[PDB]
C-alpha cells in the first residue's frame, strides 16, 4: 500500500562493532555478500560492546526501519560472531518498544545455512525518536524507507 | 472524558481522579487528551479500550 | 433500529491486516447498503408515479 | 491467591515494570531480573521484564506494560513473582452492555 521502496540511508554511530559482514548463500557479482538495506554486526577484537544508539526523525513524513535479528546454529557460531553466548534487542520509541531474543539452535539447512534471521520492522512518526539497545546478534538498518499513503497494492499473477 | 482517554482513568492517571467509579453509555474521547502519569504501553491495548468500553 | 457497539472505523496508526479487513468489511457494508437505498427509493417513486396515474384512469 | 466467590466476573488490571538501567532494577528490587506468572485454572500469562533504555518520557526512560485478566466466579487468581511487579489493588466489575466509546471533539 505504500507503493514504494524509496530507501534513504542513514549514518548511525556503530563504534566498537564490525560492520558489513557477508555470507557466502548471499552471492551478489561472484563475491560473499548479504541483505543490501541491513548491515550484519559481528565482533571487533572479541568484544561487543554494549550499543545504544539513537537517531532522531526531524523530517514531516514517516519512516520505516527494517531490522532483524540473528539467530545462529550453535553456540560457538555465537561466541565467534559476538562473543557472548546470549544476545537481547530492544527497538524502541517514545510510543513502541519491542525487545527481541535470539534462540540459538539447529534449523534445517536451506542453501547450507542452519541458521536463521527474524525480520522486523518498526514506524517512527515526525518529531519522534529511534533508539536501538542490544549486546549483539543485531542484524542493524542501514536507513530508512519512506512510507507513502496512496492507492497502491499488490498481485500474485503469472500473466 | 475530555483531557483523559478511557485507559488513563481505568488506571487512575491523576488528572481523571473525577472518573472514578463513574458509569456511562457513550464514552467521548477527545483529541486534545493526553497522558501525564509514567509512561507506559497496553499490548493489544485496542482489545482492552473495547471491552473496557 | 438499535446498534451500539460495533467495530472501529478510523485509524490514526498502521497495522496491517486487521486493519485491511475491517476498512474491506465497513466498505462492503456501506456499499450494498447504498445500492440498497438507490433501488428502493427508485422503485418507490416508480410505485408513487403508477399509482397516480392509475387513480386518474381509474375516474 | 485471590478467589472468587461473588457471582459475576472479575477484571483484574496489573502491570510488569521495565526500569531503564541496571542499577535502576537492583535499586528498586535487589536482583537483576524479575518474572511474573499470574494464571487461574483456565488461564496462565508469564511476562519477563526487559531491561533497557526508551525514549525519555517526561523525563522517564523506563517503561511500564500493562495487562489484564478476567476471573469467573468460582475461579482463583494467583499471582507469582519474584520482582518487577506493578499489582494490582482491586477488580473492577465487568459488565456485559450496551454501552461504547466513541472518539469525538464535539
Ligand atoms: C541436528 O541434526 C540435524 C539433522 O540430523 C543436523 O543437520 C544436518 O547436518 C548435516 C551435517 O552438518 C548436513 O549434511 C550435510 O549436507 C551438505 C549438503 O551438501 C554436505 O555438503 C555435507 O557434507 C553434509 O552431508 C544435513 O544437511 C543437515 N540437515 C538439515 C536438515 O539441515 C544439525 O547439524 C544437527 N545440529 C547440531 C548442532 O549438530
Ligand atoms: C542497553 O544499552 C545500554 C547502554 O550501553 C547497556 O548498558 C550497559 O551495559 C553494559 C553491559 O551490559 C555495562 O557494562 C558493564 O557495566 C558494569 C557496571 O558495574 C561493569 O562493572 C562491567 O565491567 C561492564 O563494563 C554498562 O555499564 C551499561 N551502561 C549503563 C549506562 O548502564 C545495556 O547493557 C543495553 N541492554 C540491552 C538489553 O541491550
Ligand atoms: C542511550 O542513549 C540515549 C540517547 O543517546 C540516552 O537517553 C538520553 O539521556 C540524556 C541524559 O541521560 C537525556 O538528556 C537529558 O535531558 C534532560 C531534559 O531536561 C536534561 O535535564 C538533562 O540534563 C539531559 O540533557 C536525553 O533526553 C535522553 N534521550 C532520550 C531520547 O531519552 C540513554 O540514557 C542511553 N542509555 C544509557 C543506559 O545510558
Ligand atoms: C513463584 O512463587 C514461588 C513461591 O514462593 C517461588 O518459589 C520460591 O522461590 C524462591 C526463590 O526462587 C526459593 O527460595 C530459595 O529456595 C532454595 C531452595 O533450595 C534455597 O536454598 C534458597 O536459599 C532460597 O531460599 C523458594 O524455596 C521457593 N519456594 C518453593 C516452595 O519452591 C518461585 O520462585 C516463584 N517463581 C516465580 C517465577 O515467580
Ligand atoms: C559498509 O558498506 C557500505 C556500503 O555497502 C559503505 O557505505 C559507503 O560509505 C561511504 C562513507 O562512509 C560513502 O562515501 C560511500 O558512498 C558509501 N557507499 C555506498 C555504496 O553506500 C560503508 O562505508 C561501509 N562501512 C564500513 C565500516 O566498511
Ligand atoms: C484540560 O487541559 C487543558 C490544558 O492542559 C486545561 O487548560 C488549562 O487550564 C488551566 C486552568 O484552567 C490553565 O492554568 C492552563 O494554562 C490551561 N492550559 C493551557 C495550555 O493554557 C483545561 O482546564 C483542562 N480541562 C479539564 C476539564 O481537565
Amino acid at each position: 500500500s505504500s507503493g514504494t521502496l524509496e530507501f534513504n540511508n542513514e549514518s548511525f554511530n556503530w563504534t566498537g562493532v564490525t560492520q558489513n559482514g557477508t555470507s557466502s548463500a548471499c552471492i551478489r557479482r561472484s563475491n560473499n555478500s548479504f541483505f543490501s538495506r541491513l548491515n550484519w554486526l559481528t565482533h571487533l577484537n572479541f568484544k561487543y560492546p554494549a550499543l545504544n544508539v539513537t537517531m532522531p526523525n526531524n523530517e514531516q513524513f514517516d519512516k520505516l526501519y527494517i531490522w532483524g535479528v540473528h539467530h545462529p546454529g550453535t553456540d560457538k557460531d555465537q561466541i565467534f560472531l559476538y562473543a557472548q553466548s546470549s544476545g537481547r534487542i530492544t527497538v524502541s520509541t517514545k510510543r513502541s518498544q519491542q525487545a527481541v531474543i535470539p534462540n540459538i539452535g539447529s534449523r534445517p539447512r536451506i542453501r547450507n545455512i542452519p541458521s536463521r534471521i527474524s525480520i522486523y520492522w518498526t514506524i517512527v512518526k515526525p518529531g519522534d525518536i529511534l533508539l536501538i539497545n542490544s549486546t549483539g546478534n543485531l542484524i542493524a538498518p542501514r536507513g530508512y524507507f519512506k512510507i507513502r499513503s496512496g492507492k497502491s497494492s499488490i498481485m500474485r499473477s503469472d500473466a | 472524558g475530555e483531557n483523559c482517554t478511557l485507559i488513563d482513568a481505568l488506571l487512575g492517571d491523576p488528572q481523571c481522579d473525577g472518573f472514578q467509579n463513574k458509569k456511562w453509555d457513550l464514552f467521548v474521547e477527545r483529541s486534545k487528551a493526553y497522558s501525564n502519569c509514567y509512561p507506559y504501553d497496553v499490548p493489544d491495548y485496542a482489545s482492552l479500550r473495547s471491552l473496557v468500553a | 433500529n438499535e446498534k451500539f457497539h460495533q467495530i472501529e472505523k478510523e485509524f490514526s496508526e498502521v497495522e496491517g491486516r486487521i486493519q485491511d479487513l475491517e476498512k474491506y468489511v465497513e466498505d462492503t457494508k456501506i456499499d450494498l447498503w447504498s445500492y440498497n437505498a438507490e433501488l428502493l427509493v427508485a422503485l418507490e417513486n416508480q410505485h408513487t408515479i403508477d399509482l397516480t396515474d392509475s387513480e386518474m384512469n381509474k375516474l
